[PDB]
């Protein structure tokens, strides 16, 4: 209730879009982007490492478990995985991260486009 | 044929699965619990044989009032209370069987009796030491030793000891002549003879 | 907006050719091809790439005529890959129904088309129709198998599976409905364990919302829960916490700290007695003693008999 | 790109899985993209690459809103997929049904019957 008053409808400029999934790490090098369209692996089921379910950019589905491994407990929380760059933070951190695709080509938003007035 | 490991308990007080058991093998010593602390084991068994009279003390409403112990890697069987209830309700022999096993745990007590709470912490330590060699002993050359991999202070439960197990026993180990050790072994040399 | 056609029209309006016509090419293409791998050789040796000028080739050339030579050399391929266009669609379309998507295919081929389009040698005379189409096919298959499945599986296994299907069908011939499995393993080389695995392994997922069935009233997945847990558990637990807390927290408050330090009751499992011994007040002979002491204390009836019911 | 789980995807008991059209539209556009980058990388002659973009374009598109303009995507669901828009639209857009109308617990239904003997302001139960 006392967290905010009014909402601010608007648009997401490419910075703001890319500002939906940066998750820059302390290795210092940014992420949030997904370099794979596939989903969980066939052998095991784990989330590749750059696909639609990459943990290191959304979050460790297995609560405090670097996709890499090494840590399987809240004990390891703020600390992340060197080797995987998984952001160890429970799992509710997911469902909220966002990531994004640098586009190899622009796309006239369907909405602005075939809209009733086709604002474009 | 239930069982556990060298570092476990069979149960607590308060825990109502109190029917006569059947230590199939290993000691599975039971550590009768206490208020603040300090638990005798007292109980200590053999093949096949029973322990934990429960549905038998205050009827089937008895509280063990004595925590238990999976002393060595256990091996323990049990039986549906009926065996010591219905199946026991039958011919005496049936009950007698359990009573004979109870008499074993009883004999056990008598064995501790006198040997335990004797007076000295050395004589006493030996009063049942030879006894021990007669229970899980291992005869080998020197003579009828145990060999089981053990403390200095589980031992203390033998006396109320602190370093006696690692100090006084050393005597029997060499200065006094009665046993020897292999990292954590016991070589009772003898039934009596030297050190008597 | 046919898209398929919207491109299909147009490609029409580029017209087909013949070996001879596609021969002037071949040479030119090679003339450009190799030229570059100069460009790479000079790359790799140095500055990582000639990639300057007439020296962007080590070769000699009046520079303008270089870029020109390049243009004609590769323009041949461009004026060839597209020059073909059709036939590849006759191929790709066979996988337009196999999976992926007519357009999706088309591309893939195209990719191939290229590659072939240049890995290709008019010295063996026979037309690319008996070689270009090779590479195509390849390309393609590696797409509906490389994806079109939303859970990538070992494209190799795909074949094994098929191979099994055929081989098992042979068994079925003799042993109808190939009930043989481990006997099929005498020809399957592996326990049905993997055969059945393969079966499931080769499953295509479900929309999560196909409308349910026996009633169009609702999608699927709307009868399950997330990785979360019902409060019923949450609470019980949290009870545990405190239940404990107090119940512990009624014997030696200091030691109680280590009870949470060398253990949990917070966020270490742990602080190895080592570190812990000194953590509270620097100690070596005052730790596992009070440790067991604490346990046996809160152990035994009246004490442990409080978690006796809340063993959570 | 949506935080994954909302496009959740899920093991189903029988082993089968519960794919979500979200990750699907998506993944599509991924390929198309990548590939296209590889097309300009291979400097393919336009009209492919051209074509291509065109596609991409509307992959994207459909993602946003299927069936809006070009040909409604229809995947293994053997029906139009479910674009980003529409899951928050209609009678069942998020709005109107999970959101003004959620589906609480601490409840109980039943048939009903006259409760004589029991007075008003009372109920059986």
């Amino acid at each position: 209730t006392n967290q905010f008053d009014y909402v601010k409808i608007g648009l997401a400029s490419p910075e703001r879009i890319r500002q939906w999934g940066e998750r820059t790490l302390p290795n210092g090098q940014v992420v949030g982007e997904v370099t794979k369209p596939e989903t969980i692996n066939y052998r095991t089921l784990k989330p590749e490492m750059d696909g639609l379910f990459c943990e290191r950019i959304f979050g460790p589905a297995k609560d405090w478990e670097c996709h890499c491994g090494k840590y399987k407990r809240v004990r390891h929380r703020g600390i992340v995985c060197e080797r995987c760059g998984v952001e160890v933070t429970e799992s509710r951190v997911r469902r909220h991260r966002m990531g994004y695709i640098k586009l190899a080509a622009p796309v006239a938003h369907v909405w602005y486009l075939k809209g009733i007035p086709s604002y474009i | 044929v239930e069982t556990f490991e060298r570092n476990k308990t069979i149960f607590f007080p308060g825990d109502p699965a109190e029917r006569v058991y059947f230590l199939l093998k290993g000691a599975v010593k039971l550590s009768r619990v206490y208020e603040a602390g300090e638990e005798i084991t007292v109980a200590l068994l053999r093949e096949n044989s029973v322990f934990g009279v429960l549905s038998l003390l205050t009827g089937n409403k008895s509280d063990r009032f004595y925590h238990a112990v999976a002393f060595t890697p256990v091996e323990l069987l049990s039986a549906p209370i009926e065996q010591v209830e219905q199946a026991l309700k039958e011919n005496p022999e049936l009950s007698m069987l359990m009573l004979r096993g109870l008499s074993s745990r009883i004999l056990q007590t008598e064995m501790m009796i006198e040997t335990l709470a004797h007076r000295d912490m050395g004589s006493r330590l030996v009063s049942f030491l030879l006894i021990l060699c007669r229970d899980f002993g291992v005869p080998c050359a020197d003579g009828i030793t145990i060999d089981l991999k053990l403390s200095h202070q589980a031992i203390a439960e033998a006396i109320g000891s602190t370093r006696v197990t690692v100090t006084r026993l050393l005597g029997d180990l060499r200065e006094k002549k009665m046993i020897s050790i292999h990292k954590k072994k016991i070589t009772v040399h003898k039934p009596v003879t030297l050190s008597r | 907006e046919d898209s398929i056609r919207l491109y299909l029209q147009e490609i029409g309006r580029i017209r087909l050719l013949r070996a001879d016509e596609e021969i002037e090419l071949a040479r030119k293409i090679a003339d450009l091809l190799e030229l570059e791998r100069v460009r790479e050789r000079l790359s790799e040796k140095l500055e990582r790439d000639p990639r300057d000028s007439e020296w962007a080739e080590a070769v000699q050339l009046p520079l303008p005529a270089f870029r020109y030579r390049l243009h004609i050399g590769r323009r041949a391929k461009d004026k060839m890959v597209q020059s073909n266009l059709r036939l590849v669609v006759s191929i790709a379309k066979k996988y337009m129904n196999r999976g992926l998507s007519f357009q999706d295919l088309i591309q893939e081929g195209s990719l191939g088309l290229i590659r072939a389009a240049e890995k290709f040698d008019h010295e063996k005379g026979y037309k690319f129709s008996t070689y270009a189409t090779w590479w195509i096919r390849q390309a393609i298959t590696r797409a509906i198998a490389d994806q079109s499945r939303t859970i990538r599986l070992p494209v190799h296994l795909y074949e094994t599976i098929s191979r099994i299907k055929k081989t098992t069908k042979l068994l079925s011939q003799e042993m109808g409905r190939k009930p043989t499995e481990e006997e099929i393993a005498t020809r399957m080389e592996m326990t049905i364990e993997k055969l059945r695995f393969i079966a499931k392994s080769a499953q295509l997922p479900i929309s999560l919302e196909t409308p349910i069935g026996k009633e169009e009233d609702s999608r699927l997945g709307d009868f399950i829960e997330s990785d979360g847990e019902t409060p019923e558990d949450q609470v019980s637990k949290n009870l545990l916490r405190e239940d404990l807390e107090k119940v512990l927290d009624s014997l030696s408050p200091r030691e109680r700290d280590v009870l949470r330090l060398r253990y949990g009751l917070d966020d270490g499992r742990m602080k190895t007695l080592e570190e812990i011994g000194q953590i509270f007040n620097v100690t070596r002979e005052r730790i596992r003693q009070i440790e067991a002491k604490a346990l046996r204390k809160l152990r035994h009836p009246n004490r442990n008999s409080v978690l006796k019911e809340y063993i959570r | 790109v949506i935080p994954p789980d909302l496009r959740p995807m899920v093991q189903l008991d029988g082993g089968r899985f519960a794919t979500s059209d979200l990750n699907d539209l998506y993944r599509r556009v991924i390929n198309r993209n990548n590939r296209l980058a590889r097309l300009q990388e291979i400097l393919a002659p336009e009209i492919i690459v051209r074509n291509e973009k065109r596609m991409l374009q509307e992959a994207v598109d459909a993602l946003i809103d299927n069936g809006r303009r070009g040909r409604t995507v229809v995947g293994a669901n053997n029906r139009p997929l479910k674009s980003l828009s529409d899951i928050i639209e209609g009678k069942q857009g998020r709005f109107r049904q999970n959101l003004l109308g959620k589906r609480v617990d601490y409840s109980g239904r039943s048939v009903i019957v006259v409760g004589p003997k029991l007075k008003i302001h009372q109920c059986g139960l």
